[PDB]
């Protein structure tokens, strides 16, 4: 509707958009149509304070690439094109026969105006992903429509979501998208790389064809004469020719092992024209002379019908990231012999020689192509390029020489009330409080005021570092790291990269090394006994003796009287002790935290309630300054008979002395006797009771676990929907023990690594819903309270307030024999239940909604 | 009915309790004094506020249902 002016401008381009939808609804699959305003080079020699600039102009006579077909069309002096598609010359090298390159000239024409699908092509890929070319060639190859997987040298969380970026950017209607990490070199691996990709799917996967191919190389190998045939650039040249040969061998093998020979498979080969050529270069160069086998290959060796060769000349592009020499000129080279290309989108032509009516023809012949744009035509290249730069260097220099002098000359002169709302939130999850999470749900960075929160807890800065007495002199600002570098440490420019990562990378896995209390999960302890017999006599303190008579008896053990001594000891064949064992854990390490629990809060209540409850203890003050209203006593000026109060505090764990109480007691591990208290699930309202405020009115405490914490919300709202009470508090927290886990995983639900590690590494990701690679949710400590409020008292002297109340749980109506089984319509179809009698017409108990 | 409707929370109630305020005036004013006179305002503070609470106990009564209680 418009009221927004952009809206009806939004809604002009949306049918606009919509129809140009329509009309391509259900068509081919999509282009390759690249329309970006394509430049040239840009390089300025700056006169002053500066040197050499970059690139990227604007390219005069360009803006379409309808253009920037015909632009490269007609070439410059005497040429055929700028790009020509060559012959095997039936007795010499490769001339240019204008008769089949045309239709390469035609089918680039043939691109732009018209959408360039590439669907089912079955194609796989070695070069890099964000470095260089493969990228154009993937990235149009998805709007191909083209069935593709890719390898990369590398593996990493940093390229994982680089291509997971592109699918999502670039994947059309029909492209599929799977990637894998491949090291080129040690062939052995190949061999299973083939395999996967034409296994069946009761094999690893992926039953293709692979009917197209490109090996794009690494290893830069620079500066390097003739008498160095020296180490791994020796491994190098290896694996620009060698494992590549042997890598479209065994596709065929594969491929006549099934039979399906008359469905050929495309080889695209970077093939160099400058070899013999350049300066230190090394093995690079006879070995890119060593693709040309193949033309006399193609023929005469039974293979023909299955690989189809078309080399690629291509180079001396822009774009450098790496394998480019020269970032700098560029425009003298395309001054003196004009010759062109000295761009980024060369691959743009090489998408075109995956086409139909090309690799048709590349089914009838291999196709040797001078696609480098004329630059062949250059006599003296090297010295002439290097002629350009030293002119270049110095003029720049010398500019750069001239303002120094000038400043070295210059500087030496001179001198209602019943829907409610919810009013303070907090929660201590993994991360700090929730209003650090909600920057963390936003962004990745911590948002310097923000940040800082996330340093004034786990300790690490020391605020309060007194307002006087600072660093010899006055002055102040909150510390940190005790007294090493209380230098000073401010909340401006400063805590970035000081308190960075180590103080952002120990809130994710390995789960500590000695937290709770120590849980090693490397080790875990689990003990066996053992009834040898051996016969020892040690040493005791006594009325141990008791309960060692009481335990094992007098047949056994006879102990004696160990005169000036307390007694003695052992006797018999012993039938003891449950030792210990080293054992392997695998299934751990989801959460980790905090590194600190200390606010301003008071001691010695932390040796009694401890485990758990601080984390409760501090959430609730946290909500109440979320709420803004410290001094819970001052609630009652709202004068009320205070009968209205407690939460409904919820959660399955809390053992975490229990584990005390079971193994550590009957192991005799000194733990306070008043722990029986602290056992229950309800006693951590209770110290929210009773050494916090106060009131002994309404409590709950459902359980809701596996899906916990939304229960009380829906019995505190029923408690306010009932006169019984006014303003309520809410459930929370989950918690994690080490009895927790291992018994978790048991039962097989929660996660397990190892598998996730050996799927990819990337310990930091533990969680994959919905792209189909789930294992489980995780498992957090965690700790989380909201307030709600009567709308009224919540209006009278504003709490404030934050939204709308929705839900309502628990009709489960269901039983079979499994636990747990998922929320299928056991829960929320009771939720719109709408029973549905024959209306036809719309306008407590309600029949309709 | 799922629109936030209000014309029949104004047309059925909100008339017929805005009805008897004066006809609950009128339930008075029948007994304007009749040996008040001595007795006026305790005649007045006792009966006026208290059937002010039941108006009030209809009001919320009628705002139980449309949109409170709507379904």
């Amino acid at each position: 509707a418009q009221a927004d002016k952009q809206d009806i401008s939004s809604s002009t381009r949306v049918e606009f958009e919509k129809l140009y939808s329509d009309l391509m609804k259900f068509l081919e699959s999509s282009k390759e149509i690249d329309p970006s305003q394509t430049t040239q080079l840009a390089g300025m020699d700056v006169e002053d304070a500066l040197d050499k600039d970059s690139t990227k102009e604007v390219a005069s006579l360009p803006n379409k690439s309808t253009i920037s077909k015909t632009v490269s069309s007609t070439i410059p002096r005497e040429t055929i094109p700028f790009l020509h598609l060559r012959k095997k010359t039936p007795a010499g090298d490769w001339k240019y026969d204008r008769q089949l390159s045309s239709l390469f000239l035609d089918g680039l024409e043939k691109a732009a105006f018209n959408g360039v699908t590439f669907k089912d092509k079955y194609v796989l890929i070695t070069g890099a992903g964000k470095g260089s070319i493969g990228a154009e060639v993937l990235q149009g190859l998805l709007q191909g429509g083209a069935k593709v997987v890719v390898t990369t040298s590398r593996f990493s969380k940093q390229v994982t979501d680089y291509y997971q970026s592109i699918y999502a950017k670039y994947g059309a209607k029909g492209s599929t998208l799977i990637v894998v990490p491949f090291n080129q070199g040690s062939k052995q691996d190949v061999e299973a790389l083939i395999e996967f990709i034409y296994d069946t799917e009761k094999n690893g996967g992926l039953g293709w064809d692979l009917d197209a191919i490109i090996p794009f190389a690494a290893i830069p190998e620079q500066g390097i004469e003739l008498e160095h045939i020296d180490s791994k650039s020796e491994f190098a040249h290896r694996i620009m020719l060698t494992n590549i040969l042997r890598m479209m061998g065994c596709v065929k093998k594969q491929k006549s092992a099934r039979g399906i020979e008359t469905r050929p498979a495309q080889v695209i080969l970077p093939m160099s024209p400058n070899h013999g050529t350049f300066g230190g270069d090394g093995m690079y160069s006879e070995s890119k002379l060593s693709l040309e086998t193949l033309f006399n290959r193609w023929h005469s060796e039974s293979w023909a019908n299955q690989l189809t060769v078309c080399g690629a000349i291509i180079g001396w592009t822009r774009g450098t990231g790496l394998m480019s020499a020269n970032n700098i000129i560029a425009e003298g080279i395309e001054k003196m012999g004009v010759r062109t290309f000295s761009q980024k989108e060369m691959a743009f032509n090489l998408l075109g020689l995956l086409t139909p009516e090309v690799v048709e023809l590349c089914q009838k012949s291999p196709v040797m192509a001078d696609l480098n744009g004329g630059l062949q035509f250059v006599p003296e290249l090297k010295e002439f390029t290097a002629k350009l730069r030293k002119e270049l260097v110095e003029t720049s220099e010398v500019r750069k020489a001239v303002s120094i002098e000038t400043a070295l000359e210059h500087k030496v002169v001179n001198g209602l009330e019943r829907v409610i709302v919810v009013t303070g939130f907090a929660e201590v999850g993994p991360w700090g409080s929730a209003r650090t999470r909600w920057e963390m749900e936003a962004f990745g960075e911590f948002s310097l005021e923000g940040c800082v929160e996330m340093a004034w807890i786990m300790g690490f800065i020391s605020y309060h570092n007194g307002n006087l007495k600072g660093r010899p002199y006055t002055g102040w600002v909150d510390s940190k790291t005790k007294e090493p570098v209380d230098d000073k440490d401010v909340k401006a420019k400063y805590e970035t990269s000081i308190l960075e990562h180590s103080g952002i990378r120990l809130i994710e896995p390995e789960l500590f090394n000695g937290y709770n209390p120590e849980k090693k999960e490397m080790i875990q302890e689990v003990i066996v006994e053992e009834d040898l017999e051996p016969f020892e006599a040690s040493k005791e303190t006594a009325e141990q003796f008791k309960h060692q008579h009481g335990d094992k008896v007098d047949i056994f053990e006879i102990p004696e009287t160990g005169e000036y001594s307390v007694k003695l000891l052992k006797g018999a064949t012993l039938y003891i002790p449950k030792a210990l064992r080293f054992d392997r854990l695998v299934a751990g390490q989801i959460p980790t935290g905090w590194n600190a629990k200390t606010y301003g809060i008071s001691d010695d209540i932390i040796s009694q309630v401890d485990p758990i409850t601080l984390f409760v203890l501090v959430s609730v003050v946290e909500a109440f300054i979320a709420s803004g209203i410290t001094d819970p006593y001052e609630m009652y000026k709202y004068v009320h008979v205070s009968e209205v109060g407690n939460c409904s505090g919820s959660g399955m764990g809390g053992v975490s002395a229990l584990r005390g109480m079971f193994k550590d007691r009957f192991k005799d591990e000194p733990v306070q006797n008043d722990i029986l208290q602290e056992s229950f699930i309800n006693t951590m309202s209770a110290w929210v009771n009773m050494l916090l405020i106060s009131s002994s009115g309404p409590i709950k405490t459902p359980v809701g676990a596996c899906a916990t914490s939304v229960e009380s919300v829906d019995i505190g709202v029923e408690t306010i929907l009932s006169g019984k009470a006014r303003i309520c508090i809410v459930g929370g927290y989950d918690d994690f023990q080490e009895e927790g886990s291992f018994e978790f995983g048991n039962m097989k639900a929660t996660s397990n690594t190892l598998e996730e590690f050996e799927h990819g590494r990337t310990p930091a990701e533990m969680s994959r819903p919905a792209t189909t690679t789930r294992n489980g949710f995780m498992e957090a400590q965690g700790a989380g309270i909201q307030i709600i409020m009567q709308a009224d008292l919540a209006l009278k002297m504003g709490v404030p307030i934050y939204g709308i109340v929705a839900m309502a749980a628990t009709a489960t109506d269901k039983i079979g024999r499994s636990v747990p089984a998922p929320g299928k319509g056991i829960l929320t179809t009771a939720r719109e239940h709408h029973s549905s009698v024959k209306y036809a017409s719309p306008n407590k108990r309600d029949p309709r909604i | 009915l799922n629109m936030k409707y209000r014309k029949r929370q104004l047309v059925t109630r909100e008339a017929q309790i805005k009805d008897w305020v004066e006809n609950e005036l009128e339930a008075l004013k029948l007994e304007a004094e009749e040996i008040p006179s001595e007795d006026q305002n305790e005649f007045l503070l006792e009966r006026t506020r208290e059937i002010h609470n039941e108006a009030e106990s209809q009001l919320r009564a009628a705002q139980q249902q449309w949109g409170n209680d709507f379904y």
